[PDB]
């Protein structure tokens, strides 16, 4: 427990050694589509595309790829906002993955703190491999820049508010 | 859930299911034999149990498969499961769900209006009418599902310990198709209507 830890055992001890914060966490947490995936065909042909990624969307217009998955960044994110107060984020991961996103779904694996048999000793036994981010605080302040990003329309970011603690957007 | 579930490939479905579909019949062979009790068993009792296998479900939005879902639960109950019920239903995969499982007691005929000759009729009884106790017998044939609980008082109100309030259902699972699974319980149920005093609260 004690002697030297990652960030994973800190968070456990926090919740251990108070019980009004632990209840506060439990309150907020307590209260289907078929998508074939793929992109990047139709984009190069009309104009430019030039590099494949949903970071092309962020260098300029968000009309540059297929626009029936521009649909999905509104709509399946709306499903995700019902989900996060029904609890979890790995639930929301499984729906992000049907949203035709597959590198913007890495942000929901980002929310994990470092759980490791190299730096935890009671989380070294329900895992035998590295999990999460050990730069989880630079992750938190960088997913918080998106909560204010003004290129990001509100139907993406409102969960990026919430991933770093929720401004009411 | 459904990702890439298409009216192109419905060919992948005879792959994705049919892997664990072998595992099914390797088990439920052991009970089906009826006349020559117990067979080869891998260990597989411990395996394939609980919330698990079921996750294949949602093809109820698109077909890769659409009848291979129905199998699991009907198969995955075994003879030692006349004492306890592992949790092969209670929670299931994203979105949609098996619910054509009591339309194996009847026809599957409720969507179409014609009977499509649904296979499972057999293997459904292989483990319904040959495996006792709250589980598949509080869900089908009287009850409402939340197993190993049924007290009509008639027996202790303590959390099962004296067992005559639940036998009343399992007595209608004692049929001749059962071999030895039935053949001690047939002596347990004699009590319920036994004239000495027993039929004074036991005729529920």
């Amino acid at each position: 427990l004690h002697p030297y830890n990652s960030r994973g055992l800190f968070e456990k001890k926090l919740m251990q050694d108070n019980k009004q914060l632990y209840q506060i966490w439990i309150v907020m947490v307590w209260l289907p589509k078929n998508v074939p995936t793929s992109k990047w065909l139709n984009s190069i042909t009309s104009g430019g595309l030039k590099s494949c990624d949903l970071d092309f969307p962020l260098r300029e217009n968000t009309n540059v790829l297929d626009v029936k998955d521009k649909e999905e960044d509104h709509i399946f994110f709306k499903y995700i906002y019902e989900l996060i107060l029904a609890g979890a984020i790995d639930e929301a991961l499984e729906e992000a993955k049907l949203s035709d996103n597959i590198s913007i779904c890495m942000i929901l694996c980002g929310i994990q703190e470092y759980l490791n048999p190299v730096i935890d000793t009671q989380i070294a036994n329900e895992f035998n491999t590295q999990q999460g981010i050990k730069k989880h605080s630079l992750w938190r302040r960088t997913v918080y820049s998106l909560s204010q990003q003004a290129g990001l329309d509100p139907y993406e970011r409102a969960i990026y508010s919430y991933l770093s603690g929720a401004i009411p957007n | 859930n459904t990702t890439t579930k298409i009216l192109g490939d419905k060919i992948l479905g005879n792959l994705y299911s049919k892997v664990m579909n072998n595992s099914f019949k390797l088990c439920t062979l052991l009970i089906a034999i009826r006349g020559s009790n117990r067979d080869l068993k891998p260990s597989n009792l411990e395996k394939l149990l609980f919330i698990n296998s079921s996750k294949l479900v949602d093809v109820y939005t698109y077909v890769h498969f659409k009848v291979q879902i129905i199998e699991l639960l009907s198969y995955l109950v075994e003879a030692p499961w006349n004492d306890d019920y592992p949790f092969l239903l209670s929670f299931l995969g994203e979105a949609k769900s098996m619910a054509f499982l009591k339309e194996v007691l009847s026809d599957l005929s409720s969507p179409v209006q014609d009977w499509n000759l649904l296979r499972s009729l057999y293997i459904f009884f292989t483990t319904l009418l040959e495996s006792k106790q709250d589980g598949l017998s509080i869900l089908f044939l009287t009850g409402q599902f939340a197993s190993n609980k049924k007290i009509n008082d008639e027996s202790s109100i303590d959390k099962k310990s004296s067992i005559l309030t639940v036998l009343q259902k399992n007595s209608l699972l004692l049929d001749s198709t059962p071999e030895e699974v039935s053949c001690k319980l047939l002596e347990t149920i004699t009590y319920v209507l036994n004239t000495w005093t027993n039929s004074k609260i036991f005729i529920k």
